[PDB]
């Protein structure tokens, strides 16, 4: 994909989800029309994501340190990925995978 | 053992991560002249009247293997895998070899 990311033949289905209508009070005598008359509904819950990733393991006879991605953020009012004082979550820095190095 | 012809052992230079155990292999050539030309002399800290620099021993004439620097057995790049990724290190257990004389 040119987004990036795995292209799939067969990607994860998609999950839908509705609130059963209620409906709301029926006329007494019977008439034909749509029935447009319903109670408000919403729904709540949890949902829990589960998901098995496989690994490829870092195999290398380079002498010299490599490049790591670290923490260099400095002095902060907030921690970075993390909530500020309001509760926003903060993410401010885009993360590759590419750090480790392997030749040609 | 072994004759003038065949080398009496290999080289060794590799770390392995296995579990919670890392085993460090690494293999140096080493010189050994003759020291002191095969006699003890007792060494002194000579004619010096300050206290504080005297000192009274022996040199001889054997040499040592010293590898108790951590940078002999782990190439920076190990030493890296091992401080990012680990909240402890002790040693366990210890193999040497000289060969090849």
């Amino acid at each position: 994909p040119n987004l990036g990311g795995f292209g799939l033949h067969n990607p994860p289905p998609q999950v839908f989800i509705k609130n059963t209508p209620v409906p709301a009070d029926p006329p007494v005598e019977y008439v034909h029309q749509k029935w447009n008359s319903y109670i408000t509904q919403y729904s709540t819950g949890q949902c829990t994501v589960e998901m098995v990733w496989e690994l490829r393991k870092e195999n290398s006879k380079r002498w010299n340190p490599e490049i790591q991605f670290t923490s260099n953020f400095s002095n902060r009012t907030s921690i970075m990925f993390a909530p500020n004082e309001t509760g926003g979550y903060v993410e401010d820095r885009l993360i590759g995978t590419r750090y480790l190095t392997q030749n040609l | 053992a072994d004759g003038v012809g065949n080398a009496s052992g290999n080289w060794h230079c590799d770390s392995q991560w296995m579990g919670n155990t890392v085993i460090t292999k690494t293999t140096r050539t080493w010189v050994l002249p003759s020291y002191n030309n095969h006699i003890y002399k007792a060494i002194t800290s000579g004619t010096s009247q300050d206290a504080n620099v005297q000192y009274a021993g022996y040199s001889t004439p054997w040499g040592y293997f010293d590898f108790n620097r951590f940078h002999c057995h782990f190439s920076p790049r190990d030493w890296q895998r091992l401080i990012n990724n680990h909240w402890g290190i002790r040693p366990k257990s210890l193999k040497f070899k000289i060969f090849n004389v």
